[PDB]
């Protein structure tokens, strides 16, 4: 039953995706990005991302409305 | 000439719903319909279908009917709603390969050159993949008739697609033995695959039923392969096939000996990360 | 005629079964390999040949009796080794 | 009146017809008809769906062409069995599900003949496995909006089970239409013959997997697994240090051994145990 | 004919303008990544026929 | 109007091939089919007239459609070459009329035979009592040449309108190549 | 490796309560959503 929701969470990644840039993280599983609309945000993550693929200055993906890491 | 066929689960369901809407006749009806789809890069694709009105009287079973006006306009609509979609051949419900299916194909080859048929299942029980397809080949050849023509089975499987895997995996909700680890292969091909070779061994036993008693045509072109299977039967255990077998067992299990040795120390380290949260937590909280 | 255990005949037996001399049977088998009716290898110092593949011939209702019986106890060998599978790996998957 | 327990039974064939026609022509809003079997005051059943072709370039629901449907309604009538049009659908591409002001007008032309034509929205993009994005709707009279009267007169605790999305709540829900809970009609005539036919491996596990390269790949992992254990000969050594909650934030830049080191052990086992076992069943079965 | 041309405008008023962008690279067969002439960079798909 | 479905069974057998009839045997029977499908259309717009054969290959040449343009297009260079096979000609004529959109129509077939038949008279009377239990009235009109005083066709129509059928006829062929418009003027005037 | 599992699951204890999110902030989330829908 856990493996049903394990794949179910990735509906958020679907098509209409915008691009920001990683800046730093406050803690575990919550970070700060800066969008290419110019304004910075305090965002949430998606848990399947390997965190150790982050930060040279990492181009990321953001949800177009709720605006968190994708 | 044709590599393989690709069948989607839409058309697989788009026969059985038609078998239910004609299942009220009770006595006898075969579901025969028109198969739609493309074929690109030498791989036969199957996408869409419908079914054509058809009847059959038992006495003088060479009188079939395909209402071609129903074949024209409904494909004219489907080409209009989807120009990418086109004809690919035909199909029939195929319990046991009825007799009209030698010239149903020749009736409607004026639309598709390689007019392929598809035999489906209406009562699902087997240990395999109950979707059959043939191909049309003819011969002015060896012994039977001056005009000879016999279907030959091309390999068949159920092809997937990204859009339908959402719907296919939604409609199951019953059992799906995923999480491929050390035991997905054990059951998809080691429990089942050995019993896969069961019915392939048992199939040539069914041809073997003619030793002196069965049907009157005997062999001519069936035994050159069977003479080769016992000839190409693999090498016996006398050579360094003994020695090179123990060679790799003394190589493959070394990696297993190293990897299992690693797994102990990892979980031993995880024990220490749990004694750091037991003894250093009772004095603080209580 | 020889079984699949050896099928390894010598040149002296060819000189017996075809009454042809030693200095021509090497020319005889290279013609047989070139036409393609046999596929094997040729030794020269041990005076033997390792024939592997032969041309398939026809047969009557007596050679199917051998192919019935050599097939038949090979059926239960598939039964016997798979009997270990569903009985030892049974609790791995219901 | 209606009892807000309207319980739309659909099908198994139509959902595949809905998503295929919604995905192949995706960014233009496509539409079609719903040819089902109407039942009582409470429920409705839609078993068959045929798609309607478009009119021109542009995202619209343009209009129905009754030349097309009248020939289509008697097309399968002479072949299969009679049914009757119980509704219609369109497809929002990547929105969600609501009735737009363009969507509501072509609905209002269809509720004139029968008062129970269902407006259905499918979304073939926000759907992955256990999501098929759905929730068909149906209009409510704006006459009762002026009266300030709340419709649909709840007699069962079956309607208020799903919670509507806030983005659909921005639109005309719930001031012009309502949601309807649905389930699916599954049956063993279809259930078994799609399970046992989708992913069946034929003779793959009865192979040896490139026998010179499997033991070559058995070193292609182990060599860097040495140095990845040197990191595991490193990261444990800077413990009894700054309070390993701090060793959670700080390790988001560079790779860790401990998770990566139990990773390859699973890989270096199932690649070996499956391949070593399959070699030793070929020796018995093949002579 | 005076109702013909004025019927052309009856359905010409339903076309929608289109954002003019520019293709930056290509991730997969369907994952494209663009930047409009407005501003921000997007991740985008296509039609299956284009 | 009255509910029927007119189905003509054309004759592409190999004995209808000569030039004894004045335009052609093919064209004179075609325009006879044309003026009677104009007769069945203008008395009732619901009737459609398609054509079938009774040759070795009982082909649906043109589908049963209210259009006649496919009928006019196929009957040019139609190749009337083939051994006649009438023993399957009933089964292709009857089972076609059960594939129709309406079974409440009067099952009516006309059948054109212009070739010597090699049927068994016992096989057709088993097919006649098959049609007795299927309630089918077929008026067979003889064309071309045949066994004169047509053999096995008197006993078939007699065993067609038996058991209170009594409405069918058998228009036989006159063995003279005259103009065939007045030959078929009797079924167009009355039944 | 089994014994390092079988002697490891004893200090799981006092996992006191998996909190979903809130009572109050959930209600404040609902009020904020109702404000946006009215807007
Ligand atoms: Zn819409």
């Amino acid at each position: 039953e856990f493996l049903h929701a394990q794949e179910e969470v990735k509906r958020i990644q679907s098509i209409p995706l915008v691009i920001g840039q990683f800046l730093e993280a406050v803690d575990q599983n919550t970070a700060i990005v800066g969008s290419t609309t110019g304004s910075n945000y305090y965002v949430r993550i998606l848990s399947t991302i390997d965190r150790e693929l982050l930060k040279p200055n990492a181009s990321v993906a953001l949800h177009k409305h709720s605006n968190a890491l994708v | 000439a044709v590599q393989k066929v690709v069948v989607h689960p839409l058309v697989l369901l788009s026969v059985v719903d038609h078998f239910n809407r004609i299942g009220k006749v009770g006595n006898q009806k075969r579901v025969v319909g028109v198969l739609l789809g493309s074929w690109q890069k030498k791989v036969l694709d199957v996408s869409n279908s419908f079914a054509v009105p058809f009847d059959e009287d038992d006495k003088d079973d060479s009188v079939w009917f395909l209402d071609h006006d129903y074949l024209e306009n409904m494909y004219g609509m489907f080409k209009k709603v989807n120009a990418r979609e086109r004809i690919v051949g035909w199909y029939h419900t195929g319990p046991k390969l009825h007799k009209n299916d030698i010239a149903i194909n020749e009736l409607m080859k004026r639309y598709c050159p390689n007019s392929v048929l598809v035999i489906i299942d209406v009562k699902p029980k087997d240990l395999g993949l109950p979707t059959e397809a043939y191909i049309s080949v003819e011969e002015v050849h060896d012994d039977g008739t001056p005009t000879s023509k016999t279907f030959e089975h091309v390999t068949s499987e159920i092809g997937a697609e990204e859009a339908e895997e959402v719907g296919v995996e939604h409609l199951l909700r019953d059992i799906k033995d995923t999480t491929v680890g050390t035991l997905s292969q054990r059951i998809t091909n080691q429990v089942h695959g050995l019993k896969g070779l069961n019915s392939k061994l048992l199939d040539i036993r069914s041809y073997l039923e003619k030793v002196a008693t069965g049907k009157l045509p005997i062999n001519h072109q069936i035994i050159y392969q069977l003479q080769d299977v016992f000839n190409l039967l693999p090498d016996v255990s006398l050579q360094e096939f003994v020695k090179a077998f123990y060679l790799k067992t003394n190589d493959q299990m070394v990696v297993v000996y190293l990897a299992s040795l690693i797994r102990s120390v990892v979980a031993l380290h995880n024990l220490i990360n749990n004694k750091i949260a037991n003894r250093d937590a009772e004095k603080k909280e209580g | 005629t020889r079984p699949a255990n050896h099928r390894q005949l010598t040149f002296e037996e060819i000189a017996k079964s075809a009454k042809i001399t030693v200095n021509e049977v090497e020319l005889l088998v290279m013609k047989a390999l070139s036409v393609g009716l046999v596929k094997g290898s040729i030794d020269e110092v041990d005076k033997r040949v390792h024939m592997t593949w032969v041309q398939p011939r026809v047969l009557d209702l007596q050679q199917i009796k051998g192919m019935k019986d050599r097939l038949e106890f090979w059926c239960t060998d598939v039964k016997s080794m798979e009997m270990l599978v569903e009985h030892q790996a049974h609790d791995i998957l219901t | 009146a209606v009892d807000t327990a309207e319980q739309v039974y659909i099908s198994s064939l139509a959902l595949l017809k809905m998503l295929k026609h919604g995905r192949a022509g995706v960014p233009m809003e496509v539409m079609g008809l719903m040819l089902g079997e109407f039942v009582d005051d409470y429920t409705v059943r839609v078993i068959d769906v045929f798609a309607m072709p478009q009119s021109g370039t542009g995202v619209s629901v343009e209009a129905v062409d009754p030349v097309f449907q009248a020939k289509m309604l008697d097309m399968l009538k002479q072949t299969g069995r009679p049914e009757m049009v119980v509704g219609w659908y369109h497809s929002h591409p990547g929105f969600g599900c609501w009735l737009s002001g363009v969507d509501i007008n072509t609905q209002q032309s269809f509720e004139a003949l029968s008062e129970r034509a269902v407006a259905v929205v499918v979304d073939p993009i926000q759907s992955v496995k256990g999501k098929v994005v759905i929730d068909a709707f149906r209009l409510i009279n704006a006459n009762m909006m002026v009266l300030g009267h709340e419709p649909r007169q709840t007699t069962s605790n079956l309607g208020h089970l799903n919670k509507p999305s806030i983005q659909a709540l921005i639109h005309g829900l719930n001031r012009h239409y309502y949601s309807i809970t649905i389930n699916y009609r599954k049956n063993e005539l279809e259930q078994k013959m799609l399970l046992n036919l989708h992913k069946k491996s034929w003779m793959e596990g009865l192979t040896l997997q490139d026998y010179s390269e499997h033991c070559k790949h058995n070193e292609s992992v182990v060599k860097e697994m040495l140095e990845l254990a040197k990191n595991y000969n490193k990261a444990v050594e800077e413990e009894d240090k700054m309070t390993p909650e701090q060793l959670a934030i700080k390790n988001v830049g560079k790779q860790d051994p401990k998770r990566h080191l139990e990773e390859h052990v699973d890989v270096l086992m199932t690649s070996n145990i499956v391949q070593c076992l399959a070699a030793m069943l070929d020796t018995v079965v093949f002579k | 004919k005076q109702y013909e041309k004025s019927e052309n405008d009856l359905k010409a008023l339903q076309s929608v303008g289109q954002i003019v962008g520019e293709v930056l690279k290509q991730l997969t067969e369907e994952k494209f990544i663009v930047k409009a002439t407005n501003g921000p960079r997007y991740v985008v798909g296509c039609r299956r026929q284009l | 109007m009255v509910l029927e479905s007119t189905m003509v069974c054309v004759d592409n057998s190999e004995y209808m091939r000569n030039g004894d009839f004045l335009p052609t045997r093919l064209q004179a029977q075609q325009d006879a089919v044309n003026i009677v499908c104009h007769s069945k259309t203008r008395s009732n717009p619901e009737n459609n007239v398609g054509l079938i054969t009774l040759a070795n290959d009982c082909e649906v040449l043109t589908t049963l459609t209210p259009d006649t343009g496919r009928i006019l297009s196929k009957l040019h260079t139609v190749q009337p070459k083939g051994k006649i096979t009438f023993c399957t000609g009933i089964r292709v004529a009857h089972l076609a009329l059960k594939h129709r959109q309406g079974k409440n129509h009067k099952m009516r077939i006309i059948a054109f035979v212009g070739s010597p038949v090699e049927d068994n008279e016992k096989d057709l009377v088993k097919l006649a009592k098959r049609l007795k239990k299927e309630k089918v009235n077929v008026d067979i009109i003889n064309f071309g040449e045949e066994e004169v005083n047509t053999e096995k066709l008197t006993a078939f129509v007699n065993t067609l309108n038996g058991k209170d059928g009594t409405g069918s006829h058998l228009v036989t062929v006159p063995p003279g190549p005259s103009l065939a418009d007045a030959l078929i003027s009797s079924p167009i005037l009355a039944g | 490796h089994n014994m390092s599992v079988k002697a490891m699951r004893f200090p799981p204890k006092s996992y006191n309560k998996d909190l979903e999110s809130a009572e109050e902030r959930r209600e404040r989330e609902q009020q904020d959503l109702e404000f946006a829908k009215e807007m």
